[PDB]
């Protein structure tokens, strides 16, 4: 199917206790292939994926460079946003971006994205046709106006259709054999008493990938979002994921319920019953 | 790849 | 503009007592992104614990996932303790099999 690459930053400002601590991770698809932390002793992008490390020094070389310049232009907007918000210099702030590309299962361009914030609220956010900007303030208008009158989006743009996709084509042969392929997900369902009366029922899904997935829970064809209990989805920590979702029903009328799940994995969805 | 270029805000 | 952390301790495959396992913390939907995470056996904490490398949301909340490699017996309780600027005291989440 479709695959994507991207990039995410985090700076934090660090008031009187240093530079700000930056870290930037890439994917491909959710799986973490690259790193840099500024408080880790190499100071140097490194690998986290066993088909990235084939890549020669003059690759880890321009990475670092790249990613350094990334987190000295996050320290003068740190500083510079700052003043847009009228705020004091003792404060932490965060600035987060996040950029990349998808492709489609023929390597073809599907859509560029980059996405700023300050705070963990939008910032200013490039527009899907790669040629406008998007302010959520009049803040950061400032910034739209300075980057519209430097052409930002012409040289982002040649990256985003381009360069990104370049290299994310490359990945996904370099990584062919042990990038993860749609794992489908294991289900089962338990049943937890908590009262004379009452019962929980819970549908699980485990080992999936990708992370995508759907669960619900219906009632004699009637939906239940609200008495249903929905964990976000979570890393196994080996690149597959789990979730689950639990409803609580009067004990006798447990074949009432029915649980319905939904992976890429799945030929039909699949629908249980206790 | 990362992207090689930057404009300060 | 501060968001408070959701837990999930559990582990990566079914239980089974005496068998080597991986034991998680995941913690996400925080903001802002400091956060303490331990891991704990009977109280005390786990002093080789790794975590995943900082990471966001859409909505650019934060979350990371603490693990250690454990041999569950069935005596033994393990949780998970959080501190963030949002909570007042620390929150600890012990692990249940059926979660």
């Amino acid at each position: 199917g479709s695959h994507s690459m991207r990039y995410f930053f985090t700076s934090v400002s660090r008031p009187g206790r240093g530079e700000p601590r930056f870290i930037a991770v890439g994917y491909v698809d959710d799986t973490q292939f690259v790193r840099f932390d500024s408080d880790a002793a190499s100071q140097r992008m490194e690998p986290r994926a066993p088909w990235i490390e084939q890549e020669g020094p003059e690759y880890w070389d321009q990475e670092t460079r790249n990613v350094k310049a990334q987190s000295q232009t996050d320290r003068v907007d740190l500083g510079t946003l700052r003043g847009y918000y009228n705020q004091s210099e003792a404060g932490s702030h965060t600035i987060q971006i996040m950029y990349g590309c998808d492709v489609g299962s023929d390597g073809r361009f599907l859509r560029g994205y980059r996405q700023d914030a300050y705070d963990g609220k939008d910032y200013i956010a490039l527009n899907e046709d790669l040629r406008s900007w998007t302010a959520a303030d009049m803040a950061a208008q400032i910034t739209k106006r300075k980057w519209e009158a430097a052409h930002e989006a012409e040289q982002l743009r040649a990256y985003l259709d381009g360069t990104c996709v370049e290299w994310l084509r490359r990945y996904l042969e370099n990584g062919k054999e042990t990038l993860q392929r749609t794992d489908p997900p294991k289900t089962h369902m338990t049943h937890h008493p908590i009262s004379d009366h009452e019962a929980t029922l819970r549908c699980w899904a485990l080992g999936f990938y990708p992370a995508e997935i759907t669960l619900t829970w219906q009632r004699d064809g009637e939906d239940q979002t609200q008495d249903t209990e929905l964990v976000e989805t979570r890393p196994a920590g080996d690149g597959t994921f789990q979730k689950w979702a639990a409803v609580v029903v009067p004990s006798g009328e447990e074949q009432r319920y029915t649980c319905h799940v939904q992976h890429e994995g799945l030929p039909k969805p699949l629908t249980l019953r206790w | 790849a990362l992207h090689g270029g930057w404009t300060t805000k | 503009i501060q968001r408070t952390p959701k837990i999930q301790v559990y582990s990566r495959h079914p239980a089974e007592n005496g068998k080597s396992n991986f034991l998680n913390c995941y913690v996400s939907g925080f903001h802002p992104s400091d956060i303490e995470v331990d891991l704990l056996k009977n109280g005390e904490r786990i002093e080789k614990v790794e975590h995943s490398d900082l990471s966001f949301s859409k909505d650019w909340s934060f979350y990371l996932l603490y693990y250690t490699e454990f041999t569950p017996t069935e005596k033994d309780e393990y949780a998970c303790r959080v501190n963030h600027v949002t909570l007042s005291q620390p929150k600890i989440v012990k692990w249940d099999r059926d979660m």
